[PDB]
RNA sequence: UCAUGUUGCCAGCACGUUAUGGUGGGGACUCGUGAGAGACUGCCGGGGUCAACUCGGAGGAAGGUGGGGAUGACGUCAAGUCAUCAUGCCCCUUAUGUCCAGGGCUUCACACAUGCUACAAUGGCCGGUACAAAGGGCUGCGAUGCCGUGAGGUGGAGCGAAUCCUUUCAAAGCCGGUCUCAGUUCGGAUCGGGGUCUGCAACUCGACCCCGUGAAGUCGGAGUCGCUAGUAAUCGCAGAUCAGCAACGCUG
RNA sequence: UGUGGAUUAAUUCGAUGCAACGCGAAGAACCUUACCUGGGUUUGACAUGCACAGGACGCCGGCAGAGAUGUCGGUUCCCUUGUG
């Protein structure tokens, strides 16, 4: 666990977002970490592929990464 | 004998008594018995109450034990659900957490093989 | 190579410790497929354990047990006219010896002693005296081969 | 095995992990080795032709 | 108390076999025979065969319900009911029906209906609907009833009992010369007093020589339906009352359903035949 | 079909020799790519003239390319007009100085690949398949010391929708026998209606060659 | 059998003195492979048509085609492959073209198939004893030493290599102690913490490590498969696609 | 692990006893992608032939942008006079 992901474009976007103290739904393509705690309060519209599904960032949100915080595996598999 | 709450059977070696516990396993049985000073071969019947107290203090202070392993495993499980992680989603759908086989295998999670119509 | 005549067989040497063909065949039958030296040690210790519990030569005790287990008539699985008619056939000495030792090993591994060394020793004793599973199976097979003599004249 | 996909794998990737084999002679990306860098179906056909200096039938 | 967690389709046990003594649909035979369906016209012979089949189904349902205890698996209920109704010479019409692998249908709490018995166990404070059906001599008899397993809290007791009053209120509202939809309307009325809701999809179905004859009895106010009752129709009233809204989460066990809102629900199915002056229950003990 | 192992793919270490021969340490893949590129470059124009073989040997990294053709004059026309142009093209394409070697087959069509070439050209020439066969088959055996032949064809023969096949055998052609020296030649004509594959097996004799 | 002594083995010899052919030398022996010999009923006896063939004996390492492989005549089943490839034909040519973002392709309430693990004391835990070959290795083996519970980190020798790493190549086995026939020190699931590495990033979406996990399964029902000797079977090692591995796989 | 059944944007495609299902797949976080959602290119990501301008293209950077892509910053031809 040398270094988790930094979300470089999402990192710059979040820095610009929270430096102005403005909360915006970032249409975040990045899906490979929420390891950085500064993401709290930013409505990450996770681009699961079909759309940008919002996900909120919490304190205990660390330790697992950003992707299927909004699920992408739409599944019913039984009659629906 | 007396311990944290997991029985140590009458015909199990001391490491073997430990291995039953969720808190202590065979390798941790060896580690704890080396750190404390109890033989891995001696029985539960040959155990001393002072050694019981010393062992309990050592395991509760330097090892994740029944309570510590629960407050670790389940708390971090619900932690990875509450972050929306697909490790949490493997937990929810009764799947192995590391994304290994869920299609047919992984019965200990989803539950044994069955039969639909 | 059936359908062409008798099948050649691998020859068997005697035991180094004991020196008997029956002992070595018993070793190879108790031989869990994959290990021999450990199986040899197990059959050894079983034979010495039979020795002190009998006071005689383990090879002679094993011979007595095999005689008390060796069958004389075998029943095949020929289908005659869509009905299972059992045709007893006289057993050659090698086939009867193999059957006796196979039964001895199968009922040895069945026993519930601490080790299959002890289990095999107890099986040897219970076959030598005549109070084991192998002896009662030897009795039962002869009883069943005699109960169906009406089909014994087919001569196959 | 589209020619576009062949040029795509031949074009530079923006990540060090996007690189894969994509055997160039035919276009099959799977089951491509290092010592030869080809697919199995073309490997057998080249090998049976004898143009490869050294490969032959194995029989021991 | 602590609210029960969401159910998951536990390991489904094997199927309960059925002696051919009791017949089966034509699928069993050559697929080009198409001898199913039968003259659904309800003759009095088929009425008596229906009485027998419904009594058998009700007895098996009672056996399953008396088997219901905290710690008793729904599989045990299905086994006991199947033993009772096979001993009575009846075929489980739900076994293999469109892919249902069990003799009886066990709905648990949130499950709407046609739930699949599996390794899921019943505990204290639960509500369990058991659905039993019997087939003989070309008749189909289905009925489900919900029971309070353990010392259940007040709210779920109200839920189940209200489903039950909606049940016999729809049953008693059945009169000759009345439209079908009034039944559903009555149910909705009883749902409106306590603010409960009724699913508009899994509703009453006509029953007879075929399990589903196509006669669907909607359990809500549907003025667009002019289906008038005449004596002789055997059909199931199974009003469905939830603790939540009309959206639901079909259990991953499909047949088995569940309420999206994780709020518990109840179901009571009674098969009725219209007499010269009202309704008569043929699946009653 | 029947698992007929390639006679050149089966007796490549017994009777027949490899087209290419060299040694390369941690250099095999690039040599294979160079061989493939050179053979692709010499594919259509050479086969139209009647090319027979293409050997690519490697001297001390400079060049060794030999092309065995069945007719002189087309590959090498006016001195420098054709041979030097393709030599310069090879020099440009391959990162080496190419001293291209062009040699002529001593006899008329006598190779399995050459027979397949002639047969496929005739089939594309709208002639009677049978004629084409027999004709080119007669023009096949040839091979002075010839002992056996096996002419096979498959595909849309004559442009029909059915992928019919023909088999003709002459004399000893033991495929199974390893002292066979059976040359293999496969060529596919591209007809207006599709493709026709042509197989030729040429059994020179029973010589072991060991 | 001849040749063959280097990187390799080391009797006949010395030097190591620990690190083992390891070193100088040693062809003597494998080893290493170039050549060759040596199974061809080669000899004999017996039936048999006096024939094949067969049986048996003998020489022979191989015996009655030595053994293991490599041999696909004619054709067989529109089996499969326009997604290996071209390919006749049809369709789009501004899209079904086309690059990239993200996802899925790993999804699961299941059916089947195949395997590893078991279900133990023949074994589990702990420790010691001695033997494999093929290999594979230049940005790869990568060692010694160490921090490390252990991943993993350094780190680069000898290494394009019979030299050096893979250990002077194992495991099962041998022994000793325990465990005492049990949901077991079986058995591993199962997941959690924290990390550890690769990877831009390991939630889907790698693996590993320290710990803990101790389920089912107490040897399998109908029914079924394989195996004629190095065979069934057990154990371990290696190689390929592999930056990270789904591999309990495949090839040996 | 793969296949069938079901979801899905895709759960890529085909193979369906022998001769499919530890398969092509001897290797799916991007890639693999063939599928979908969305954003770009449109003689197109990729080419060939006719030109037509041409001395630029093209490269080294910055920025925006999920990225494709676009902006320009700086170099600006090498032939040899026909123009390539």
């Amino acid at each position: 666990k040398k270094g988790p992901f930094v979300d470089d474009h999402l990192l710059k976007k979040v820095d610009v977002q929270n430096e102005k103290n403005t909360k915006q739904v970032i249409k975040t393509w990045s899906r490979r970490s929420t390891i950085i705690p500064d993401f709290i309060g930013h409505t990450f519209a996770v681009h699961d592929g079909r759309k940008h599904v919002p996900v909120f960032v919490t304190e205990a949100m660390v330790g697992h990464k950003l992707g299927e915080f909004a699920p992408t595996r739409t599944f019913k598999g039984h009659i629906k | 004998a007396r311990l944290v709450g997991v029985d140590l059977p009458r015909d199990k070696r001391m490491e073997i008594a430990l291995t039953y516990i969720y808190g202590i396993g065979r390798t941790r049985s060896n580690e704890i018995l080396a750190a404390t000073g109890i033989d891995k071969n001696m029985r539960t019947k040959d155990l001393t109450d002072d050694q019981v107290t010393v062992l309990r203090d050592y395991i509760e202070g330097n090892l994740k034990v029944e309570g510590d392993l629960r407050r670790e495993v389940q708390a971090d499980i619900r932690r990875k659900i509450e972050i929306g992680c697909y490790q949490g989603l493997r937990h929810r759908r009764g799947l192995p957490v590391r994304g290994q086989r869920t299609k047919t295998n992984a019965r200990t999670r989803k539950g044994p093989k069955r039969t639909i119509a | 190579m059936p359908r062409k005549g008798p099948a050649p067989k691998r020859p068997l040497v005697n035991d180094p410790v004991y020196g008997s063909q029956l002992v070595t065949q018993l070793v190879n039958k108790v031989l869990l497929e994959g290990k021999k030296s450990l199986a040899e040690r197990i059959v050894y210790g079983a034979l010495e354990q039979a020795r002190e519990k009998t006071g005689t030569d383990p090879v002679v005790t094993l011979k007595r047990a095999l005689d008390n287990v060796k069958p004389a008539l075998e029943v095949r699985s020929r289908r005659v006219g869509g009905a299972t008619y059992q045709v007893p056939v006289e057993v050659r000495p090698d086939r009867s010896t193999t059957l006796a030792l196979r039964w001895l090993v199968n009922f040895s591994r069945q026993r519930r002693e601490k080790t299959m060394v002890e289990r095999l020793a107890n099986e040897i004793l219970d076959a030598s005296n005549g109070l084991g599973a192998s002896v009662k199976r030897r009795e039962d097979t002869h009883k069943m081969a005699e109960a169906n003599r009406a089909f014994a004249h087919y001569r196959w | 095995a589209k020619k576009a996909l062949v040029h795509k794998a031949n074009k530079k990737p923006k990540f060090a992990v996007r690189a894969y084999t994509r055997c160039n002679k035919c276009g099959r990306p799977h089951s491509v080795y290092r010592k030869f860098g080809l697919c199995r179906i073309c490997l057998r056909e080249m090998a049976h032709a004898g143009e490869l200096p050294g490969v032959q039938k194995s029989s021991w | 108390m602590s609210v029960r967690s969401a159910l998951r389709p536990g390991v489904l046990s094997p199927t309960l076999p059925v002696p051919k003594s009791i017949p089966r649909p034509e699928y069993a035979w050559k697929p080009t025979v198409q001898e199913g369906s039968e003259p659904w016209v309800q003759t009095p012979e088929v009425i008596e065969k229906m009485r027998v089949a419904g009594r058998i189904a009700a007895g098996a349902l009672a056996e399953a319900g008396r088997a219901v205890a905290p710690g008793v698996t729904t599989d045990e209920l299905d086994r006991i009911a199947h033993e009772y109704m096979i001993d009575h010479g009846a075929y489980p019409s739900t076994l293999g029906y469109k892919g249902f692998p069990k003799s009886c249908c066990t709905s648990l709490n949130e499950i709407i209906c046609h739930g699949i018995p599996d390794s899921t166990v019943i505990e204290d404070g639960d509500i369990v609907n058991i659905d039993v059906t019997a087939y003989i001599d070309g008749v189909h008899g289905d009925t489900n009833a919900t029971f309070l397993a353990g010392d259940v809290s007040e709210e779920h007791r109200l839920l189940v009992e209200r489903t039950h009053e909606a049940t016999m209120r729809a049953i008693k509202a059945v009169k000759p010369g009345r439209a079908l939809s009034v039944v559903g309307r009555v149910i909705e009325a009883y749902a409106n007093r306590f603010g409960y809701n009724v699913v508009r999809d899994f509703t009453g179905h006509g029953i007879g020589t075929t399990f589903h004859n196509g006669l669907v009895v909607l359990h809500y106010d549907q003025p667009a339906v002019e289906t008038v009752l005449e004596p002789g129709m055997t059909f199931t009233i199974e009003p469905m009352i939830n603790l939540g809204t009309l959206d639901y989460e079909i259990w991953d066990d499909g047949w088995t359903v569940a309420t999206t809102d994780g709020k518990w629900t109840a179901q009571f199915e009674h098969t009725l035949v219209v007499t010269e002056d009202g309704a008569e229950i043929l699946t009653q003990l | 079909m029947g698992q007929k192992i390639n006679p050149h793919g089966f007796r490549l270490g017994i009777t027949t020799e490899w087209k290419s021969r060299w040694y390369a340490d941690k250099q095999y893949k690039d040599y294979v790519k160079e061989d493939v590129a050179i053979r692709k470059l010499l594919a259509t124009g050479l086969e139209r003239a009647g090319i027979a073989d293409v050997e690519i040997e490697r001297t001390r990294d400079r060049v060794r390319v030999d092309i065995h053709t069945a007719r002189p004059g087309i590959v090498i026309g006016r001195r420098g007009t054709e041979a030097d142009r393709i030599r310069a093209d090879l020099e440009k394409l391959t990162g080496k100085q190419v001293q291209l070697n062009i040699l002529e087959v001593k006899n008329p069509e006598s190779q399995a690949q050459l027979v397949a070439q002639g047969v496929a050209e005739q089939l594309s020439n709208r002639v009677a398949f049978r004629r084409a066969m027999r004709k080119a088959i007669q023009s096949a055996m040839r091979q002075p010391n010839v002992k056996g032949i096996r002419v096979q064809c498959s595909g849309r023969l004559g442009g029909a929708e059915m992928s019919r096949s023909e088999f003709y055998r002459e004399g000893r052609v033991p495929l199974h026998t390893l002292r066979a020296d059976i040359d293999y030649g496969l060529y596919e004509a591209k007809t207006t209606f599709g493709r026709i594959g042509v197989k030729v097996w040429i059994y020179k004799g029973d010589i072991v060659g060991g």
